[PDB]
């Protein structure tokens, strides 16, 4: 019972398994041979002598990110073939991921999250880590969605993207990947959680006030943002909520499942101590809207549903204060079809304090993984360059060469176009 | 009479005698940086 199963894909998927199985580690104290010196059900299983094996598949076509957690300290915890690597990369291309090389190491990912689905009695999620930005990411992580939307039909499918950010791209053909790949989540995924680096970025920036941070920086706080949504389905709370809420109080029309999200208790120790964090404070600091973890500023979009995840010592009182400061706002607004829009959640179990990374010890949280049609511009930005793209044909011979048709291009814009003429109709 | 005795020696018994071999023993000695040891010390260790 309680077991959830997380499926990382692209080279982005295996560096934020390694901050997100490293926090479920601590969170239940898991040493890192694999042995604590039963809450842990939902992410570790049970071997006999106090062996803790982690519940995830690490799947790239490229072994060389892969390699270093089969290398370092972590061969012995994770099993040896739940980390499936591959022989080509499928090179920023979509049509190789979906089409080519994806075809062939589709067969071990299925077989792994069977045989890590029938040790389960009773299974919530499947949080899916991707980056959509690349390819094997694209491309083998859509067809794996193909793959689990038809032989688990009822399964709820989490979906943590990191689509692209408006300037930053780190790659050319990344408007190509983006858009062509809508429709794995659009049509086989039931909550689509929108990332990028650059929020991330601000977000270290500003409050944790690291100048200049790594990639393995931003596995930090997303890191914080699956130890908060999984927070209920491990310890006790005043209010619980499991993945079958954050898709039922939160999904409107089943179309529209596009959330983003905002931890806010983003705090290093040379502030930390200065200020009360209570809950007053760090919910105004996650409506804020420069801490969005999307690039995307809620000030021209209506929220459609909030999940707040209060994680600490949080009385249940300051949480319904701190509901009514936020409602009485005239700057935070709602769709007209909303009159209750928050699922409040409790956790007593205190935020993991950070040794060495880049938080600082703070004695309650709060993450909220919110529906607003402010998100009709993360893909409105993606337009503008794949029709600047396509117009000139450019780059498609790399796509038409594995045997991607020049149709696909079209109806995935397409797909696109009616997926923001969904968003302006629910906010009439 | 006497005989003028026959001095003479062309430019092919002349001009070249056998030179001295050129001196060369010098390889390019190159001192190995050593590796620099590395610590980009991984995640799980790194912060919890
Ligand atoms: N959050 C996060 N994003 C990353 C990380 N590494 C790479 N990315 C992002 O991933 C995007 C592109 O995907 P890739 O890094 O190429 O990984 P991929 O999906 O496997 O693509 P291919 O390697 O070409 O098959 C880039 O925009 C990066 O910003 C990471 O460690 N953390
Ligand atoms: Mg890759």
């Amino acid at each position: 019972m309680r077991e959830v199963i997380s499926i990382h894909v692209g080279q982005a998927g295996i560096q934020i398994g390694n901050a997100c199985w490293e926090l479920f580690c601590l969170e239940h104290g898991i040493q890192p041979d694999g042995q604590m010196p039963d809450a842990f059900n939902t992410f570790f299983s049970e071997t006999g002598a106090g062996k803790h094996v982690p519940r995830c598949v690490f799947l790239d076509l490229e072994p060389t990110v892969v390699d270093e957690v089969r290398t370092g300290t972590y061969r012995h915890l994770f099993h040896p073939e739940q980390l499936i690597s591959g022989k080509e990369d499928a090179a920023n291309n979509f049509a190789r991921g979906h089409y080519t090389i994806g075809k062939e190491i589709v067969d071990l990912s299925l077989d792994r999250i069977r045989k890590l689905a029938d040790n389960c009695t009773g299974l919530q999620g499947f949080l899916m880590f991707n980056a959509v930005g690349g390819g094997t990411g694209s491309g083998l992580g859509c067809l794996l969605l193909e793959r689990l939307s038809v032989d688990y039909g009822k399964k709820s499918k989490l979906n943590f993207c990191s689509w692209p950010s408006p300037q930053v791209s780190t790659a050319v053909v990344e408007p190509y990947n983006s858009v062509l790949s809508t429709h794995s989540l659009l049509e086989h995924t039931d909550v689509a959680v929108m990332l990028d680096n650059e929020a991330i970025y601000d977000i270290c920036r500003r409050n944790l006030d690291i100048e200049r941070p790594t990639y393995t920086n931003l596995n930090r706080l997303i890191a914080q943002v699956i130890s908060s949504l999984t927070a209920s389905l491990r310890f006790d709370g005043a209010l619980n909520v499991d993945v079958t809420e954050f898709q039922t109080n939160l999904v409107p029309y089943p179309r529209i499942h596009f959330m983003l999200s905002s931890y806010a208790p983003i705090i290093s120790a040379e502030k930390a101590y200065h200020e009360q964090l209570s809950v007053a404070e760090i919910t105004n600091s996650a409506f804020e809207p420069a801490s969005m973890m999307a690039k995307c500023d809620p000030r021209h979009g209506k929220y459609m549903a909030c999940c707040l995840m209060y994680r600490g010592d949080v009385v249940p009182k300051d949480v319904n204060a701190a509901v009514a400061t936020i409602k009485t706002k005239r700057t935070i607004q709602f769709v007209d079809w909303c009159p209750t829009g928050f699922k409040c959640g409790i956790n007593y179990q205190p935020p993991t304090v950070v040794p060495g990374g880049d938080l600082a010890k703070v004695m309650r949280a709060v993450c909220m993984i919110s529906n607003s049609t402010a998100i009709a511009e993360v893909f409105s930005r993606m337009d503008h360059k794949f029709d600047l793209m396509y117009a000139k044909r450019a780059f498609v011979h790399w796509y038409v060469g594995e045997g991607m048709e020049e149709g696909e291009f079209s109806e995935a814009r397409e797909d696109l176009a009616a997926l923001e003429k969904d968003y302006e109709e629910v906010g009439i | 009479p006497p005989t003028l005795p026959f001095h003479g020696e062309s430019a092919y018994r002349t001009d070249y005698v056998p030179k001295p071999l050129p001196e060369v023993a010098k390889p390019v000695e190159v001192k190995l940086p050593p590796t620099l040891p590395f610590n980009a010390q991984s995640c799980y260790r790194s912060e919890y």
